[PDB]
This record gives C-alpha cells, sequence and structure tokens, in this order.
RNA sequence: UAGCUAGUAGGUGGGGUAACGGCUCACCUAGGCGACGAUCCCUAGCUGGUCUGAGAGGAUGACCAGCCACACUGGAACUGAGACACGGUCCAGACUCCUACGGGAGGCAGCAGUGGGGAAUAUUGCACAAUGGGCGCAAGCCUGAUGCAGCCAUGCCGCGUG
RNA sequence: CCCGCAGAAGAAGCACCGGCUAACUCCGUGCCAGCAGCCGCGGUAAUACGGAGGGUGCAAGCGUUAAUCGGAAUUACUGGG
RNA sequence: CGGCCGCAAGGUUAAAACUCAAAUGAAUUGACGGGGGCCCGCACAAGCGGUGGAGCAUGUGGUUUAAUUCGAUGCAACGCG
RNA sequence: AGGAGGUAAAAAUGUAAAAAA
C-alpha cells in the first residue's frame, strides 16, 4: 500500500532466525564435554535425563542433551555434538551423537541402529 | 598461620587479657562448624497435581481426523 | 552517522605523463559535496550465471568463462612494448635456516606433501603421445599448463545381487 | 570393444508403522527408564518407549544435523492490513 | 543503550540476548455470580419433641495385639454389607 | 397511566496438618 511510501522506505524482509547458534552453517562440533549431570524435565511429562553442559572449541558454553541410557562420559573424553531440540528442558537446543569420538554405542540395542552408534552384529 | 591478634583498648593489660580471651572463643568457633548440607528435597504433590493435568487434557486430545 | 572537505572547488601560468586532468608547485577567486543519503561504521571480490520459484522475487557467486586485486608484512622503484612485477632487485620489520660471530640465506595463496586448526575435503604417481604456449631456420629443448592414473559412493547416471 | 570358462557361486541393507503420512501385534518396564520434526506417549494390557515377529518406503544407498528456497498472499510490485 | 528536549519528574526516538507454541478477537452452549425477575420445599419464620450434657447399647477412627477378615469412610460412610 | 422522592448489610484460600531426608 502506498507506493510512495514504498519508494522512500523499501520493503524491509524480516530476518530470518537460526536456531542452532553455535556458528553459521556448522553441522557438528567437536566438544569436551564438561561437568555432566542429571536433572528434571517441566509441567507435562517427568524424567531423569542425563544432560550436560559443554565447553566448544570457540569457548562456548552449550548445554546439550546426553542421549541414550549407557553413558561413557565425566568431566572430559571429547565428544561430538549435532543439533536439535527435546522441547522438555526448558533452555536446550543440542543434541550428542551417541558413538562419539570418546563415547561408545550402547550395547544391547538391537533396533533403531543408524544411530546411538549401534553396530550390526556381522555374525 | 601464625595468627596474630592484637588487644589493645584497655589501660590494664590483665584487662586486655581476659578481652584477647574473648577474640579467641567467638574467632575458632565461627570457622569451626560449618553449614547444613544434603539437600533437595523430592517432590510431594506430583504425584497428584501434575497428573491432573492428564486427566482434564487427554480428554480433549482425541481429534479424530478432519 | 548530520553535516563533510582545505591541493581541498575552480582559475591562470610553469612543471609533469604515452595521453587531458591539482597528476604537482606559485598566486587569485570562495567555493564544491549534502536528505534524490554525503562523510562515518559493519560486511563483502564483481558479472555472465548457480539453486529455487507458476511468475515476480529470495538466497548465492564452489565448479567454467570475463574483469579487478594480492604474493610472509609495509614501502619504493629499475629493465622494458608492457610490471610499478608469485618463483628478479633496494630498504625496514616479523619469523626460520648457515656461521670461522666476519657476514650471509630464504618465502608452497604452483604441482605433491608435513604439522596444525577443523565437522570435513585425496599420491612426497607417470608422461609430454595429443592440444596450447614460449624460443629457434629447422631439428628440437622445457612445461606438476595440459593429458591420465592413484584416493573418495561426494553427487549424478547406469547395470547387477539371477 | 570382442571371445571363453561360469560352481548361483563372490553381492542388501537403513528409516519409519499414533495422527501429520503408505505401514501392525505380543512380551518387559510402570510418569521410573526412555522416545520426539509438530501436538504429544507412558500412573502393571503402550499400535507412539525397549525388544521380538509381521508391514511399508527408498535403494548401493539409506536416515540425522546443517544452509537456501518453496509452502510463507506469515514484508503482500504481481499479492496483505 | 545512545541522541535530543526537560528545573526535575521524565518525555521522545527505538533494539537485541533469551523464551513459550502459542497469545488473541467476535459469537455459541452450559456452568457460576456476595446480578435482576417469577416460583416451589419443614428453607426460614410459629410451635412440639430430641441430639450435643449422664449411663447404657451399638457402629466407626485411632491405638494396641500373634490376628484384631475385607469392603463402605462430605450431603449420598458410621443400628452399613 | 405519566411521575416524583424514596428505601441496600462485615466475611479469605483450595496439600484443604502431615512432614523431615
Amino acid at each position: 500500500a502506498t507506493v510512495n511510501q514504498l519508494v522512500r522506505k523499501p520493503r524491509a524482509r524480516k530476518v530470518a532466525k537460526s536456531n542452532v547458534p553455535a556458528l553459521e552453517a556448522c553441522p557438528q562440533k567437536r566438544g569436551v564435554c564438561t561437568r555432566v549431570y542429571t536433572t528434571t524435565p517441566k509441567k507435562p511429562n517427568s524424567a531423569l535425563r542425563k544432560v550436560c553442559r559443554v565447553r566448544l572449541t570457540n569457548g562456548f558454553e552449550v548445554t546439550s542433551y546426553i542421549g541414550g541410557e549407557g553413558h561413557n562420559l565425566q568431566e572430559h573424553s571429547v565428544i561430538l555434538i549435532r543439533g536439535g531440540r527435546v522441547k522438555d528442558l526448558p533452555g536446550v537446543r543440542y543434541h550428542t551423537v551417541r558413538g562419539a569420538l570418546d563415547c561408545s554405542g550402547v550395547k544391547d540395542r538391537k533396533q533403531a541402529r543408524s544411530k546411538y552408534g549401534v553396530k550390526r552384529p556381522k555374525a | 598461620g601464625v595468627i596474630v591478634i592484637k588487644a589493645q583498648e584497655y589501660r590494664s593489660q590483665e584487662l586486655n587479657r581476659e578481652a584477647a580471651l574473648a577474640r579467641l572463643v567467638a574467632m575458632i568457633k565461627e570457622l569451626t562448624t560449618e553449614k547444613k548440607a544434603r539437600r533437595p528435597t523430592r517432590p510431594t504433590r506430583a504425584s497428584k497435581e501434575r497428573r491432573l493435568a492428564s486427566k482434564a487434557q487427554k480428554s480433549s486430545v482425541k481429534a479424530m481426523r478432519g
């Protein structure tokens, strides 16, 4: 509407926001994975998810989500981080790829073996 | 750790002795017994209150495709 | 980000370059730029195009081609048709190597490769047969341009596992 | 490129099966442990969790994350209030 | 936050980080109102006689025990099964 | 039938004793 208002002030395109603020266009990043803990989600559900803070290689203390059940981390043992949210933890933006550089894929896991670092029993 | 306490205001030296004796007892006891730990606590009304939402919500979320 | 600029705006004359020009001095005029967005700050090589989209637009500029710019950092020239120069020279600095301590040497953002950073990205391969260039009367000589292979499912396309 | 031998030998996975969206049952755990792109699932019968078997999709690829556009006529000049 | 205006109180201009999957409008049906109107019931008013006071009977809670069987536990459990 | 004044009062929350770690 009002072309003259448009020729003075152009149609400003709203800035599209990203949801993985690690770094622009960085798929995965390595993380030291310091101080691991376990707390509880919000109102609708209730559990004790294994979650940790992650000191990144660019000095970013991001908060991630330790997946699965059988972990192998504590204060050290550098791993890998992938994006994604779980909505239950009020304030998480990062996931963790099990079967990482310093975290093994959990055993006694037969189905859903693409992720969670599950090796297919060749025998 | 070579503690040095100065007992000054009192013309009598022996009055300053007990003034230093008072400064001895309070200094060490305040550093002796610390805080009481072992917090936190487990939720109480979650067993009910949280489930209260689940009893009224599920009756509404049954869409039945449109 | 509201004013910006003082060889700065123009004039005259001399100097100057292959070439007109404050490109440079002497003197005169007091101007010129500015909301149609100047100075100032952040970001960025640009384009034919690429991806998507009904179209218009939106994002982008790896690969191929055109153009600009850079060569450890800054500056400055010289030879010459042309650079003010990747693999030439002079100076200063930073960082390494050689040393008889006097004094010198060097530049992979060329092809491979090493460390390193990183989520990640390949052999210290073979040969100038073809094509292109350079030089030469020609024959020829050199070329990690180029031509192929090694490695990778990275994508596309295709057959197979009857 | 062509020719001969050729024992089927030497060659099939991964995701998903609550709705969104093609695809189902049982056992184990009992809001604990976990799954999840969106709403959400689970209080001892869970088609949504873990596993088993059956099903579907795509295929030497398969899913996740990331980035762009589309859907977004939710920056609308075409094309909004 | 910075600029500007302001004696000051402040005003004007005008973000982002982070965060939820909503917030919101109008109308509809109920429900509710220490909102209004109409109407009914021992609701009250008008009285009669009790409970709660004492004893006893009987049921429950609690407590206790080797057990004090289970269940019922506002009105609508408690001389109940 | 219009009308005109007129006549009205205090009282909260829903783990609500049931926990500690």
